[PDB]
């Protein structure tokens, strides 16, 4: 009896903790693309003139 | 430089004065190119 | 040597003329090599193992002799090598328009 | 952002990974110690190396490759080779005893003491990876440790990761060109194990490439280095699109929906062109039409199989160089028109074409000449069942009287598991026979 | 690292071991004083396979030698390279065997075997990871054939999983030197079949024929035959000590060569062998190596390989060659001689490649074969045994040391069974 | 600083000490004239434990020489390093004990022991902080076994809390030279178990076996046995005199080796031992050292420890080395031979490390074990004693100085109870 509801509670807690990290990791990679973008903007005006 | 790197390999990260001391003691001819064959022979004999 | 003294052309007169030396056949009177000594190690029965002098080592080199080659290389070491990679770098486009010494 | 993980297991896998990573590190211009030679790079490739290399934060780069073997000879040979400062020292896993051409040794007795370590390394690699695209695995099937450890790793990964795509470049035994004597057992069990765990299978037999290099490079005494160089060339041509700009970029995920009609049928064979020496190249033409015609030449394929005995179901071809899409389309039309290559009725469209600007790179000390156009083709055909039928024939002839069975059974291997492999391969060959039946 | 220990017993075993150790010392560049003076670095990468290191930097072989009479040990110490062996591995009796199996296998062998078992145990446990054992001995003699095989059984009881190699100089009727040959030969072959993982038969008159015909010298001596056997034995395990393209260990050889647990008797050969007068006049090609290798006369056994069908063969090429030429030559020799290979096994010849050839040589081929031609040797041994046992000749010397004719009967029946279900596959067809 | 004085009696003890002091002086770099000529300050830092400070910067041993026959003193004075001993410490009787325990313990010993007791009291009071006492003698002789034991009794009465060690040489029935040994041996054992804190059994039979088999030198003398016992004697006390990873004193060894106060008999051994022609072929490493350390025939007692179960064991390592290798070798030898260790006291082995190796060696090991296999010595001694006693043979000599059969009976009963007690703690389980 009890161990059933215990399993549901643990699984629910862990899947919430999982989805939080999922979105948190998702945002960082778009931020990374944007930040490397300006850092690498130096080329392609130079390296294009040549 | 490679002697310093080799010592860093084993973890004996030392400073410049004693690295010159160690290098010069083995480099008897003072040319500046030590022979690690004689180096390893010396250390093997000491370890015997 | 066919019941003869190898200065004659009975069968196998030629390739055995190339014999190295093999001192044993003309020195089987020396015996000697009485050089094991009483080692007192290898062994004891306390008596050391009694030594009987042996004869000459009999030549050897039965396998085909070395054909003056050193060898001792690995196919993987030979195949890649640093030389090709260094050559295909910090070089090239050398046509000797003027004359200049190069390594 | 897109990375793949490369696995090299078995002695053949290691000796092909050597050439693969030689070509890779040369193509992006990386010194063997790993240090970027700077030399006014100003980010010339910019971000084109993260697919295969990861920056250490300051200077050198480390490849995303894992090397597995139980006999330390190849491993410490690599550690004393010329790429000694490149690889991660504890990422080159070396075992204790070789499996010694025994499948059960590497799958039930010795293999379990290394898979945990290998999974740990794969985990720490994937943790650093952020845009993982898939797994590319190399292994020999005619070997004990290769087949066994490959099967165990595929089993573990199929549940630890799941949906991530897996592409395996397997080297099945040649018809008569063969080294070992018990390899039909290892091959049959390994293909049984991988049939339902691997996603893409690529045939890479040996004697076919022997004939290729004999006919094109005119090399009468080729060695395994030429083999590995050709394989690495094929791999780089296949994987260029992920890291280089192109007109029609194709991802590795653009393979399951283009080459796999049914879940069971996922075995294909490759071809590459042009293959020419350095003397017989500079007065020739290397036209797109002639290279794509030579690609479909049956004698030019990488595997010993006659495509004229079977139908075609799918072909994916990658062009690299300055190719013209209109020329590619015209050549494709000519290929479709010419009758000998007959496509199956239910596949009115069968071609997946990719284009990349980057010309192929040549390695110093190599045999291939510097070429300005190339094409690599992967084909799924019903004729591949011939090699399976041949392997089944050999297996039946030697299992008729239970030869070599004791070596397996004494290692914990159960006697009956050979049977289920037999019925499974019978079902697979029957499926291949069925799919070619017209409606 | 996967090191193996050496054990030798009897006169022939001791002499073969001495010559083999001299050959290996020459190969690895270790001097008679035990100090290394080699040239290339590769000589040390697997030096631990055959030698242990001691304080002072000297390397000593891990070989244990054993006999019931001290004369052979006196000889081996006084001979060249006699200072390599540590004094602890010499074990001996004081009485000798006198070519009597019971003397060396029941009373004196049993009372002496404890010390040698202790020595082999400590030597095996000293090294890190075992790989197997190799033995060199004779079956026509007393102390070897009895006490060595007793040691074989004892060590097999204690190490069931390790691989076992025997190099048996099985005596032939043409070169006969003892009348009690059939008795001890039959008993030893009875005891060997259930314990030895691989057996390698060598024949004295076959070696004499090789020396007369190929090497072409009037007056050979046991030194030359020992040298040939040593070269073959060293070529067996080249891959374990040197890098190669297709490495193969002893377990790989056993798996590739053993169809059934009781079919483990092999016949070996070495190439190239040529006379000193024609040393410079021959090319160095894989076709020539294989042509010399597959020749029936080149083999080291009295059995004619062409009187039966090969079950399995293995070759260990050395040097830098091309797998293409190696394997195409293997294919060609398997196709033009389909009559001599049993049909129901495909590609019954295995190849291995090593990068380091013997010093001063480029391409060398060590060949090992499991075929049905070995039947004839056991058949002649059996006919001699029955013709000499039916009259109970020389029987009382055995029966007077706790030996009964029941074990002789069992041994002859077992050898006959080996002959029977060894030749069955010759006529068995798929 | 926790110094210890030396007491020795009998010609046996005198001979042992003559070479023990030579070995110690060599270790500490002391010339025969007593002037320091060492090389490292470690050799000089901890000299006060054994050598006092005499006039002129010289050092004299704090050893007492005591005996009833002065020819032994005359001989030991003229031996090597004989000038070290101060003339005061010599005490001697002019009659002799005559191999008679009664004469050496009641008439002459009682009359003479006052002077030696005064001398030892002076020497003990002179030291700043005394650590303990060590005696060396033989139980087969008269003067030692009587008067040294009486001195032990008085010393234990006078200094209660200090530690006592006794190097006891008991006669084995094989190498016997005296007919009245069982009587005085039993009497000495019964008196000595009353007061001794630690006992080290030493056997001439075992020493002869060691010299015959390990050192393999053809002509052993008493000097070689003295050398072995001197090395073992010095090994146990190394850590008190030199720095190391883990310090350990005699009291620590006693605590870790004494389960019960009546169980204070130990069996000791030293490693490594090799001949002269075998030093080149050995590698001095922890595996070999621990293999020789637990070896049965290595022991310096006739007792086979495989006949019983070890209660406690200790190991003292000399040299510079890593710790885990000692630890894991100990764990492996405990795990692999769990049947020879009693199971209700797990982890019954102690290890200690000192970084100063013996001169001429790089690694050394000293082993002290408390095991139940010692009981067979007392069993056979009691057998001989009762066989001689049922007929009252040689009894009038002992009855001639007031001793009675009550003492013999109670000593026999006391040692029989000790044997039964040792058996009891062996044949017990939780
Ligand atoms: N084309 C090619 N094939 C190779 C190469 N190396 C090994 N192989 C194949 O590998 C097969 C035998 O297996 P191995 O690679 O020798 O060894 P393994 O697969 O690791 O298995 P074990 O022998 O137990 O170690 C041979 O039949 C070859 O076809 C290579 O460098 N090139
Ligand atoms: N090829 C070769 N055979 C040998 C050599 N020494 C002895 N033999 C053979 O050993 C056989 C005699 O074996 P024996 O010494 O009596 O065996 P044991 O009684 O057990 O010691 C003879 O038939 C010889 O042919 C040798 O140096 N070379
Ligand atoms: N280890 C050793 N044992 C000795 C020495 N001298 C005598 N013994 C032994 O002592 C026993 C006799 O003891 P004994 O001399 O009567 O003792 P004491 O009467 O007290 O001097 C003999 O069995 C000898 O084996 C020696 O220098 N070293
Ligand atoms: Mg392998």
């Amino acid at each position: 009896m009890i161990n059933i509801q215990r399993s549901i509670k643990l699984n629910e807690k862990y899947q919430q903790a999982e989805q939080y990290s999922k979105k948190l990791e998702g945002i960082s990679r778009i931020t990374n693309w944007h930040e490397t973008k300006v850092k690498y903007d130096n080329a392609n005006q130079n390296k294009y003139a040549r | 430089s490679q002697f310093k790197a080799a010592l860093e390999k084993f973890g004996c990260v030392f400073d410049d004065k004693e690295i010159h001391a160690l290098f010069s003691k083995f480099d008897v001819n003072r040319s500046g190119k030590i022979c690690y064959d004689e180096f390893c022979g010396n250390f093997a004999r000491l370890g015997s | 040597c066919d019941k003869y003294t190898t200065a004659l052309m009975m069968g196998n007169w030629y390739e055995e003329r190339l014999a190295p030396n093999q001192p044993f056949r003309e020195n089987l009177q020396t015996k000697s090599v009485r050089e094991e000594e009483a080692a007192i190690s290898f062994a004891s029965d306390l008596i050391p193992l009694s030594r009987v002098n042996r004869n000459l080592p009999w030549d050897t080199k039965g396998v085909i002799a070395d054909d003056g080659f050193k060898e001792f290389r690995s196919v993987n070491r030979t195949s890649y090598d640093p030389i090709n990679l260094n050559n295909y770098y910090n070089l090239g486009d050398c046509r000797q328009l003027y004359k200049h010494y190069t390594a | 952002m897109r990375e793949v993980i490369s696995i090299h297991v078995g002695q053949g896998g290691i000796q092909v990974g050597n050439a693969c990573w030689e070509l890779f590190c040369l193509e992006h211009g990386i010194q063997p110690d790993g240090q970027m030679p700077s030399d006014k790079t100003i980010g010339g490739g910019d971000d084109a190396f993260n697919t295969f290399f990861s920056e250490t934060g300051a200077g050198k780069h480390v490849p995303r490759a894992v090397f597995l073997d139980l006999e330390p000879t190849v491993i410490d040979e690599v550690r004393t080779g010329t790429y000694r400062q490149l690889f991660h020292p504890e990422q080159l896993i070396s075992g204790k005893e070789d499996a010694a051409n025994n499948f059960a040794r590497g799958h039930y007795t010795i293999g379990k003491e290394i898979v945990d370590l290998c999974l740990d390394r794969i985990r720490k690699l994937a943790d650093n990876c952020t845009g993982l695209q898939g797994f590319l695995v190399f292994n020999s099937v005619g070997g004990g440790t290769g087949s066994g450890l490959g099967s165990l790793l595929l089993e573990r990964l199929s549940v630890d990761y799941g949906k991530k795509s897996k592409l395996g470049f397997t080297i099945y035994p040649s018809p008569q060109v063969s080294t070992a004597v018990v390899e039909p057992y290892n091959s049959i069990l390994s293909t049984h194990s991988l049939l339902e765990h691997t996603d893409v299978a690529v045939m890479l037999d040996n004697e076919a490439i022997y004939d290729i290099c004999r006919r094109n490079l005119d090399i009468e005494r080729p060695t395994y280095t030429n083999l590995n160089r050709l394989i690495a060339q094929v791999i780089s041509s296949l994987t260029a699109s992920l890291r280089f700009d192109g007109a029609l970029n194709v991802d590795i995920t653009e393979f399951q929906t283009n080459l796999v009609p049914y879940p069971r049928i996922h075995f294909m064979l490759s071809s590459y062109a042009p293959i020419i020496s350095a003397e017989k190249a500079y007065h020739e033409q290397l036209s797109v039409a002639e290279i794509t015609n030579s690609a479909f030449e049956p004698a030019n394929m990488m595997a010993k199989c006659d495509p004229r005995h079977g139908k075609y179901m799918a072909c994916s071809m990658m062009y690299r160089g300055d190719v013209v899409p209109k020329d590619v389309n015209a050549s494709i039309a000519t290929i479709k028109t010419k009758r000998t290559i007959q496509f199956v009725d239910w596949c009115p469209t069968g071609f997946k074409v990719g284009i990349n600007y980057q010309p192929p790179t040549v390695v110093p000390g190599g045999d291939l000449a510097k070429v300005m156009r190339a094409v690599c083709m992967i084909s799924n055909s019903t004729a591949i069942a011939e090699v399976f039928s041949r392997l089944d024939h050999k297996f039946d002839l030697m299992y008729a009287k239970r030869a070599f069975v004791h070596w397996y059974v004494g290692e914990g291997m159960e006697e009956g598991e050979f049977s289920e492999a037999r019925e499974d391969l019978a079902a697979l060959e029957k499926d291949y026979e069925e799919v070619g039946i017209e409606t | 690292m996967r090191e193996i220990v050496h054990i030798q017993g009897g006169q022939c075993g001791n002499q073969i071991g001495a010559k083999f150790w001299e050959v290996i010392s020459d190969e690895h560049g270790i001097d008679p004083t035990g100090t290394y003076h080699g040239d290339s670095d590769l000589q040390l990468e697997r030096i631990n396979v055959y030698y242990n290191e001691a304080t002072g930097g000297r390397y000593v072989p891990r070989a244990i030698l054993m006999d019931l009479e001290p004369g052979t040990m006196d000889s081996v110490r006084a001979g060249p390279f006699g200072q390599l062996f540590r004094p602890d591995n010499f074990v001996f009796g004081q009485t000798g065997a006198g070519n009597n199996w019971a003397k060396g296998h029941y009373t004196e062998g049993a009372e002496l075997i404890d010390s040698v078992l202790d020595v082999v145990r400590k030597e095996a446990e000293g090294c890190d990871c075992l790989q197997g054992f190799q033995i060199t001995h004779s079956l026509g003699g007393g102390t070897g054939s009895g006490m060595g095989t007793l040691l074989i059984s004892k060590v097999r009881e204690e190490y069931p999983d390790r691989i076992m190699e025997t190099f048996s100089v099985v005596p032939s009727p043409k070169v006969s030197d003892t009348v009690v040959e059939p008795y001890n030969a039959t008993l030893s072959v009875h005891q060997l079949v259930e314990n030895a993982d691989e057996c390698m038969v060598i024949d004295n008159e076959a070696l004499y024929d090789i020396c007369f015909r190929t090497l072409k010298l009037t007056t050979p001596t046991y030194g030359d035959l020992n040298h040939l056997v040593s070269a073959a034995m060293s070529g067996v395990t080249c891959c374990l000590r040197f890098p190669g393209q297709l490495n193969s260990d002893l377990r790989k050889l056993a798996v590739n060569l053993i169809p059934f647990p009781r079919l483990h008797f092999f016949m070996i050969g070495f190439a190239p062998l040529t006379s000193r007068g024609s040393q410079q006049y021959r090319a160095l090609t894989v076709p020539e190596l294989t042509q010399q290798m597959f020749d029936a006369k080149n083999m080291m056994c009295a059995a004619d390989p062409r009187h039966g069908r090969y079950l399995t063969a293995s070759a260990l090429f050395r040097g830098r060659m091309s797998t293409k030429e190696v394997d195409e030559q293997m294919l060609n020799v398997q196709n033009k001689n389909s009559s001599y290979f049993v049909e129901w096994i495909p590609n019954n010849i295995k190849s291995s490649i090593c990068d380091i050839p013997p010093k001063g040589l480029k391409m060398a081929v060590t060949f090992v074969g499991n075929s049905t031609a070995i039947q004839e040797m056991f058949k002649r041994v059996a006919e001699q045994f029955t013709a000499m046992f039916r009259r109970k000749a020389f029987l009382h010397w055995y029966t007077g040391e706790g030996m009964d004719e029941m074990e002789f009967t069992e041994a002859e029946s077992n050898m006959n069974d080996l002959v029977s279900e060894y030749q069955q596959y010759q006529d068995a067809t798929a």
